[PDB]
């Protein structure tokens, strides 16, 4: 009863190196396979047959690479998406599938000088193209620069052909010219349905003489704090003197995107060596609002307006703090890693984000399961803890408690999450089941990790199974595949994997094997799992000073920097004020954020294993086939299911 | 006499004139009313749309009261209701005058004084000046005054409908620019 | 008390729509004006004035009844938006034998001088790689002493003024000891002399900073330079300052036009010959010991400098001589150089002017486009200022533009044809005439029952010109647009013969034209009513009249009638009057376009072999200028340094326009007769409990009021205000005035340097004929200093500039103190210059003697004060001479009065006093011009000495016995 089985991903991209999966199972000497491609209506032969021999020493294990080249849509009027045809002949049979295509492939970064401009000011801009391997790629690409009513004021056309992406641009603003959040928007010429944009401010001139700053003693307000909101205000000149003088400051409510200014909040405080403090009771901001209930209010944040008057001069100077979280639980548990579904009598693990109000991870925050006191696992540096349970062998669905305990708070301020998750149905129910498990550590760029394989099911039939099937996902493409051999009697199996710079960001492990079946049908079983590694730069880049350590490099004397990087790189540099860095937060180009945008787009969007044998294989982004009854569902969405 | 040769060679100046510029004006004034009437249709039936229609942001009447925007409908209909009836009449007029207007040409195709060209007048002084010469070519001259005059009757129905809708046309034009500013219920109502 | 919290407490009712007009009520006008009165000024609804009404009254009656800080706490919260500049912008690549991987680059950047902490964000793009981000790197740079010396803007010549340098410290528990020390030059007068140097110690303490003054008297015209010197003791410090300030003419700078002439020797000139005569400019105000300057431009073309100036950038806006700021003027860069290019374009002078000016002129357009869409409404309407009711004459002439414009750059056609269907559909009238609901800008009001038409005729034309241009660009977007043309000219055609004012005669005729109905007896209106086959002038309009000549030639060029055209040229030629060409934007741009075309649409060529011959009377050379069309530019220039009439002979073929303009400085005096305004300035002390900032040293409160004299104004006046030396305006006065609910005021820019002292310039809407509308703000001092000199203030129309009128006002003193900032030698050496300094109180008979008779000196003269005449500037005497020792060029007889100038330092100098004799002689440069009674300026070489009518009687009476022995013999 020989099998011939075919993996591929949901989703085949234009223009890119994609790699088909080719296995055999009970299969005798060499098994020559011939891979095609064929248009879904119609037969063109995009691509030219991939022959590929399948032999014994390999243990039935090969893999075919091609990129489809760009051609004349056939049905792009008649239809939404085009669809394309792959098939593969083994031996006498035959298999196909059908999968979708999208051209997108690339990404452009716009970096900008400054986030807030004055009229008369010059604005300098770069962008740098990449391709799906975030690597350099020549080809042509529109940028366009809007003002916020929506009309265009400049475009421009330009190619980094011959150039290692770098595009520098820049632009003079009109000195009586719209004053609001102007765009900049660029994309390819190929995809002009793809366009990614940036956004920049323009202000009034302003200049203010001397620098107040108000801030809170508490980065949040608890509810039940009877001591209220304390609030220190400074004002200095900016030659070092402080100021003296007389400060009004006045508090209110910012919800959505309302704001309501509390009338019974305004006080008045003598400010003399440049310090000042003011108070907002609980009793004040609870009469403030009409609604009683002091749960019903938490979401809202808090805002502090001051105003401070010199005794002699005439300056005045206004200063507001905008944020404050009201929050009734300085920790937050977050369920978004964890696997939503569990295997029956396999031991559950679970994942805990904890996080502060801010978005900031924690750190030395224990937690546990709330009705077991299970031992308390302390979160990590990532902010990731892990807590194991053991799952009941009634086919019921699960529900998970999960409560920080940390030292030295009211058992009211710790807070809770729950769970729910449903049970893994079996296709032939043997009650076969995969767990693999991963030792979480924060794992970088060369260093080794263990990955556990276990095995749920009757005596009966034992022998049968003696290898697993192992597959990697990163960035979309199928990194790695490979094979462990499982010796008989041997429940529990330890794969060695080394972590390189190519699993960055992170990576997903599908496990999966195959078994005669005592009924009659093939039975196979698969498994996944996700794992994160740190985000770095695959090289390095350091700016030192190279000038001695021997003072303080005064205006208009000469020195020295060193840049380290690497071989035959193109290196850009900007100066820009310590202000307007501090200024911006959420336009700052960091590796951080293009790791975000470059993850943001994957094919497979689920936490961990599906609901059966073939959603795993959907939810990981691969699409099983064989000759045999068992295939997976074809997919005719490019996005991700919506929430 | 030269008084003879004088009045022919003003009878067949001012037949020239009737012939080349007088009958191509006229039709060309006739269509007119068809292509305005409608339009006037449209701008009216485009302004109900965009009073509380699928959005909003319509400049002042985004703002306005609810019971003025009743009454803004309420006229706006009656308005366009009474403006609808007029199209025939000028429809069937401008048939009418372009075939008149073709039958004339054909006539008139079939068919001293200098210092007088201070008269500019050709509407219906041909059969008055023929009057005086008296005191072939005679024969057609004596329906082209009648078919002259015709068209006069027939343009005239058409001025006049288009005077009349006149009426219920500026109606609704009035109030669009009195409450596209910041005026309240009071005037438009006392008003309207 | 607590002012503030009843503010807030009365605010906190109403809702949030009538809440701006109570806040508003809350602020205390700039001007004494009761809140009944005030709210006559509130555009808003019936329901924001009752508010307004409450507020007002309520805090009014509440601070009556409480006669600290009281200031409303800002909602609207604004942060600081300057920045240093960024730098270190540029890109390189590490070419160095790596180890491992590793490629080290040394580089050499050069700190700016500022204190600031600097940050350097680093970006590497690889291949093999890829693209990566370096953690920013931060480098603080600080300095222990710094200096910084204050100057004013500008001084003018013979003051007093006390400038001074800050010294700051940065150290903590430790004091600095610097010794600061101020360079003499010679230029202007200073503590510090030739011999003994100005040096003194000053000890800084911790955190804390320093002032040091210093006075200085300038005496030369020009820029100037002040440096200050500072050394640091037990530490190696010589830092120093050096900054450049400017001294200018005691007057204001004046540029007239001399003439204007058009050469055209074949027809124009009898025999092939023209001769013209420029007679001598009238600079009979010109203020002592100044320089004034003649230029003669001599253009091959009529259009030649226009077409020059408008496609560079930094002479395009020379081409008119008021601010550009509001909506319509901001147009200055599109509209010219558009034409100018399309001039270029179907005339074969690319080739000559030079292509590659071509895409300059491009971005120019692109950047002018750039700015008009800051004044575009979200309804696809433009408004004369920002946020403000759209107008419809703005909104038509944008449309055209930008049709013109549509062809040479990248216009959106979204926002034409929405503007195009805004036109048609909502402001046209059933009708067939163009409503309009917004301020008029251009005089199309309404000029009474009977004149009511013309408006509607006016404005009818003007949209249907707008119009007819924007018909082929999206005609399927707007498919309404040629029944509203139709209807528009069936109703310009039937009222037409009923038109009086030419400028609505002249725009109907154009029109019509442009449609083609100008046929019959109409056109026998257009062509009779010219005056004299020449223009179509009306009285009492002068910017107005060349519009409506334009129009007519253009009309005429349509009509393809080139008997009636030429004698219409040579009268457009000749209406340059404000300096070198047209003021009004709209004139010169009609102008500009009339000639174009003309040019453009020329049957035949007429070939420019123009010889121009110069002799200057001065010059003994003659001087010759060839201009032809082969000739890359067209364009020649002659400068010269004295008033003078000359003769010019042209010969040849071609049109050309010969023009002469003469710069001077003229005196300062309030104008005789205004043409149709009444100004009145007034500038008195504030009560001394105003909180003034940290800087000011004094403040004032100026008033600036005025009324048009006529049936009414309308139109755009604009009010400009020549600041004084250290004094400024009250941003905060004139922020409340623009943004308040009671706009008093359209706009203020403060933001412009065109003369040598600061200036101020408010646009107003209107000025009310019935009554007088009037407005003050108060201003600061900051720089102390004497002996200062009074300002001007000048009210005139934009598009009418004949009808303006100027003002003059001083500082309130009147006090004999004679205040001055020397104390012991500073004055003495400002008196040197003033007149000759006699060796002695009374210097021996041999010296005078010997001093009397020199070369130089011509006149000597013995005279009797009359009468002495008080003044700011310059002091005048009226004298008579009784006898005559020596007469000098000119002839003056016995008993003839010479009147005397005198600068106003020297008024404790000379110490004349009327009804008393006296002696004095000179040199021959104190004869000022040629007038009658030619005055007499005492210059340095002026001896002046006291006549008596007892030791002393008989010293004097001895020395004089010897004056008149001999007539100086030798």
């Amino acid at each position: 009863s020989p099998m011939y089985s075919i993996i591929t991903p949901n989703i085949l991209r234009l223009e890119s190196e994609e790699t088909m999966v080719l296995e055999a199972h009970d299969a005798q000497g060499d098994v020559p396979v011939t891979v095609t491609v064929h248009d879904f209506p119609g037969k063109k032969l995009v691509l030219s047959s991939e022959k590929t021999v399948l032999t014994p020493a390999t243990n039935h294990m090969g893999n075919v690479t091609f990129t489809i080249p760009a051609n004349r849509e056939f049905k792009s009027e008649k239809g939404r998406n085009k669809f394309v045809t792959v098939q593969a002949t083994f031996g006498t049979q035959v298999v196909e599938k059908v999968v979708l295509v999208s051209l997108q492939s690339g990404y452009l970064f716009i970096q900008t000088d400054k986030t807030i401009y004055t009229p008369g000011s010059t604005v300098l801009y770069r962008i740098f193209t990449v391709n799906h391997k975030l690597l350099p790629v020549g080809r042509t690409v529109m940028v366009n620069i809007e003002n916020p009513e929506g009309i265009p004021v400049k475009q421009d056309s330009l190619s980094s052909q011959n150039q290692l992406g770098v595009l520098p641009l820049s632009w003079d603003i009109p000195e009586l010219v719209n004053m609001g959040q102007w765009k900049i928007r660029a994309y390819y010429e190929n995809s002009p349905q793809q366009v990614f944009s940036t956004e920049f401010e323009v202000k009034e001139y302003v200049l203010p003489s001397f620098e107040v700053i108000v801030e809170p003693t508490e980065k949040f307000y608890y509810i039940y704090n009877e001591k209220g909101l304390e609030v220190t205000i400074t004002a200095r000149f900016l030659y070092g003197k402080k100021v003296e003088g007389t400060a009004f400051v006045i508090f209110g409510i910012q919800d959505g995107e309302q704001r309501i200014s509390l009338p019974e909040s305004l006080k008045r405080i003598p400010i003399e060596d440049g310090s000042g403090e003011v108070v907002l009771s609980r009793k004040v901001l609870l009469d403030g609002v009409q609604n009683p209930r002091a749960e019903d209010l938490v979401g809202k944040s808090l805002y502090v307006s001051a105003t401070v008057i010199l005794h002699s001069g005439s300056d005045m100077v206004q200063a507001e703090r905008s944020g404050i979280p009201i929050v009734t639980s300085p920790y937050q548990i977050h369920f978004t890693k964890t696997p939503k579904y569990f295997k029956p009598g396999m031991p559950f693990d679970l994942m805990v984000f904890v996080t502060n109000p801010d978005g900031s991870p924690a750190y030395r925050v224990p937690v546990a399961v709330q009705g077991e006191d299970t031992v308390q696992s302390l979160t990590q540096g990532d902010g990731v803890a892990k807590l194991s349970i053991n799952t009941h062998p009634s086919q019921k669905p699960l529900s998970i408690t999960v409560r920080t305990k940390k030292q030295e708070l009211s058992e009211a301020e710790q807070a809770t999450r729950t769970m729910q998750a449903l049970p893994y149905s079996t296709v032939g129910n043997s009650n076969n089941y995969l767990h693999l498990s991963v030792l979480r550590t924060e794992l970088r760029p060369g260093e080794t990790l263990n990955v556990n394989f276990l095995l749920r099911m009757d005596r009966a039939h034992e022998a049968k199974i003696r290898y697993y099937t192992y597959l990697i996902m990163n960035k979309g493409r199928l990194l790695k595949a490979g094979r462990q051999v499982r010796e008989p009697g041997q429940d529990l199996v330890v794969l060695p994997l080394s972590i390189t710079t190519d699993f960055i960001p992170s990576f997903r492990l599908v496990a999966y094997y195959t078994l005669i079946g005592a009924s009659g049908q093939r039975e196979v079983v698969a498994d996944s799992v996700w794992v994160d590694v740190k985000d770095s730069c695959v090289g390095s880049l350091v700016v030192k000073s190279g000038q001695s350590e021997d003072r303080q490099p005064v205006p208009g004397q000469q020195m020295t920097l060193k840049i380290e990087g690497d071989h035959g790189a193109r290196v850009v540099l900007v100066a820009v004020d310590k202000g307007v860095f501090v200024l911006n937060k959420k336009n700052k180009l960091t590796q951080s954020k293009i790791w975000d945008v470059v993850e943001k787009a994957d094919i497979g969007c689920t936490p961990g294993s599906g609901k059966d044998y073939a959603g795993v294989f959907s939810d990981a982004g691969l699409t099983f086939t064989s000759s045999s009854g068992q295939q997976t569902a074809q997919r005719a969405e490019l996005q991700c299911p919506q929430p | 006499t030269k008084e003879g040769a004088a009045a022919l060679c003003k009878m067949k100046h001012l037949a020239d004139k009737v012939a080349k510029e007088r009958s191509q004006e006229l039709k060309d004034r006739t269509q007119n009313f068809a292509g305005y009437i409608e339009f006037e249709l449209y701008r009216i039936d485009y302004w109900l749309e965009k009073l509380n229609g699928p959005k909003g942001r319509k400049d002042g009447y985004a703002k306005l009261s609810d019971s003025d925007i009743e009454k803004v409908k309420e006229i706006f209909n009656k308005a366009k209701d009474g403006i609808t009836k007029q199209l025939p009449e000028a429809k069937k007029a401008g048939e009418e005058a372009g075939k008149l207007h073709t039958e004339v040409k054909k006539a008139a195709e079939n068919a001293t004084s200098y210092e007088e060209n201070y008269d500019w007048s050709a509407n219906a002084l041909q059969v008055a000046l023929n009057s005086w010469e008296d005191v072939e070519w005679q024969t057609p001259y004596k329906e082209t005054v009648e078919k002259l005059r015709e068209l006069e009757d027939a343009y005239q129905r058409g001025k006049k409908a288009h005077d009349a809708m006149l009426g219920y046309a500026n109606t609704a034009y009035a109030v669009n620019t009195k409450v596209e500013q910041e005026k309240p219920l009071t005037e438009v109502i006392a008003a309207a | 008390v607590q002012l503030t919290e009843k503010r807030m407490d009365k605010v906190g009712k109403y809702p949030k729509e009538l809440r701006k007009c109570c806040e508003d009520g809350m602020r205390e006008n700039p001007m004494r004006f009761s809140c009944q009165r005030r709210t006559r000024f509130i555009s808003l609804g019936e329901a924001c004035k009752k508010v307004f009404l409450d507020c007002c009254n309520y805090i009014t009656e509440l601070r009556r009844q409480h006669a600290d800080e009281d200031i409303i706490a800002e909602e609207n919260i604004v942060s600081r938006s300057e920045f240093p500049e960024s730098w270190l912008w540029n890109v390189e690549d590490l070419k160095e034998p790596p180890k491992n991987g590793i490629s080290t680059k040394l580089m050499n950047i050069f700190l700016k001088d500022s204190i600031t902490t600097w940050e350097i964000l680093a970006v590497s793009m690889s291949d093999k790689k890829g693209i990566c981000v370096a953690d920013p790197f931060e480098v603080t740079v600080m300095q222990d002493f710094f200096i910084d010396l204050r100057l004013p803007y500008s001084v003018v010549r013979n003051e007093q003024v006390e400038i001074r340098a800050v010294l700051y410290n940065y150290r903590q528990n430790q004091e600095l000891k610097v010794r600061v020390e101020l360079l003499h030059n010679p230029a202007f007068c200073s503590l510090a002399t030739t011999k003994r140097r100005h040096q003194q110690t000053v000890t800084i303490p911790p955190k804390s900073s320093l002032s040091v003054p210093y006075v200085i008297v300038p005496l030369k015209t020009g820029l100037q330079e002040v440096e200050v010197k500072a050394a640091v003791y037990h530490h190696f410090i010589s830092d120093g300052v050096r900054k450049s300030l400017k001294v200018v003419p005691e007057g204001i700078r004046m540029n007239k036009t001399v003439a204007v002439r058009t050469l055209d020797p074949e027809r124009l000139g009898r025999e092939g010959v023209q001769k013209e005569d420029i007679p001598p400019a009238d600079l009979s105000d010109q203020v002592p010991d100044t320089e004034s300057e003649t230029r003669i431009l001599l253009q091959g073309t009529p259009v030649a400098q226009m077409t020059e100036d408008a496609v560079d950038a930094e002479r395009l806006k020379h081409l008119i001589v008021t601010p550009s700021g509001c909506g319509e003027q901001n147009m200055i860069g599109m509209t010219p150089t558009v034409i100018a290019v399309h001039y270029l374009d179907e005339t074969e002078q690319w080739e000559k002017f030079g292509l590659e000016k071509r895409q300059g002129a491009l971005e120019l357009i692109k950047k002018g486009y750039t700015q008009q869409l800051a004044f575009r409404q979200p309804s696809s309407a433009f408004a004369a200022f920002v946020k403000r009711a759209p107008s419809t004459w703005l909104t038509a002439y944008v449309v055209k533009v930008f049709s013109l414009a549509v062809n040479l750059i990248a216009i959106d056609s979204q926002v034409l044809c929405g503007a195009v269907k805004w036109l048609i559909l909502e402001k046209q009238k059933p009708d067939g005439v163009f409503q309009e609901d917004a301020p008029v800008i251009h005089q199309e009001m309404i000029g009474g029952l009977r004149n009511n038409n013309e408006k509607d005729m006016a404005l009818t034309a003007f949209v249907l010109i707008s119009l007819q241009e924007a018909k082929d660009i999206c005609e399927e977007q707007v498919n309404s647009l040629p029944g509203s043309i139709t209807k528009a000219g069936d109703f310009l055609e039937a009222n037409y013969m009923n038109l009086q004012r030419s400028y609505t005669v002249a725009i109907a005729g154009y029109a019509l034209a442009q449609m083609g109905r100008l046929k019959g007896p109409l056109l026998n209106k257009f062509l009779t009513t010219a005056k004299d086959k020449n223009r179509w002038e009306d009285p009492g309009k002068q910017l107005y009249n060349v519009e409506a000549t334009s129009y007519a030639l253009l009309a005429l060029l349509q009509l393809k009638d080139f008997d009636f055209v030429p004698p219409v040229v040579r009268w457009l030629n000749e209406q340059r009057y404000y300096g070198g060409g047209y003021g009004s934007t709209q004139a010169t741009f009609m102008v500009f376009q009339a000639l174009a075309q003309y040019q453009k649409d020329a049957p035949d060529h007429q070939e420019l072999n123009l010889d121009v011959s110069l002799q200057l009377p001065s010059r003994s050379s003659k001087i010759t200028h060839r201009i032809h069309w082969e000739s890359a530019s067209l364009l020649r220039s002659e400068e010269t340094k004295e008033n003078e009439g000359f003769t010019v002979t042209a010969e040849g073929k071609g049109q050309g326009t010969l023009s002469v303009v003469t710069m001077y400085h003229a005196k300062a005096k309030d104008q005789l007769t205004c043409n149709k305004f009444d100004l009145k300035v007034t500038i008195k002390p504030a009560p001394e409990t105003e909180k003034r900032p940290q800087d000011a040293k004094n403040t004032m409160i100026l008033e600036i009021c005025t009324r048009y004299r006529g049936d009414q104004d309308a139109t755009m006046s604009i009010l400009d205000i020549s600041m004084m030396t250290g004094f400024a305006p009250d941003t905060d006065d004139l922020k409340q005035l623009a943004n308040g609910v009671d706009r008093y005021i359209s706009k203020y820019e403060l933001d412009k340097a065109f003369s040598d002292r600061n200036t101020l310039i408010i646009y107003l809407d209107k000025v009310s004929h019935s009554e007088d509308d009037c407005l003050a703000f108060k201003v600061h001092q900051y720089f102390n200093v004497e002996l200062i000199q009074p300002g001007a203030v000048k009210v005139y129309a934009y598009y009418n500039l004949e009808e303006s009128c100027t003002r003059f006002y001083h500082p309130e003193k009147e006090d004999g103190k004679l205040n001055k900032l020397c104390r012991d030698e500073l004055c003495r050496c400002a008196e040197e210059n003033c007149f000759i300094q006699k060796s002695d109180d009374k210097v021996t008979l041999e010296e005078r003697l010997d001093k009397a008779c020199e070369p130089g000196v011509d006149y000597v003269y013995k005279t009797r004060l009359v009468k002495v005449q008080l003044s700011n500037d310059f002091d005048e005497y009226i004298m008579a001479i009784e006898q005559t020792i020596k007469s000098g060029s000119d002839e003056v007889q016995v008993g003839q009065q010479r009147t005397f100038i005198s600068p106003i330092k020297c008024r404790e100098a000379l110490k004349l006093e009327e009804k008393k004799h006296y002696l004095m002689w000179g040199l021959s440069s104190d004869f000022w011009g040629e007038k009658p009674n030619l005055s007499y300026i005492i210059g340095k070489d002026t001896w002046v000495e006291h006549w008596p009518e007892q030791k002393q009687c008989q010293d004097l009476g001895a020395f004089t016995e010897s004056m008149v022995v001999f007539g100086c013999p030798n």
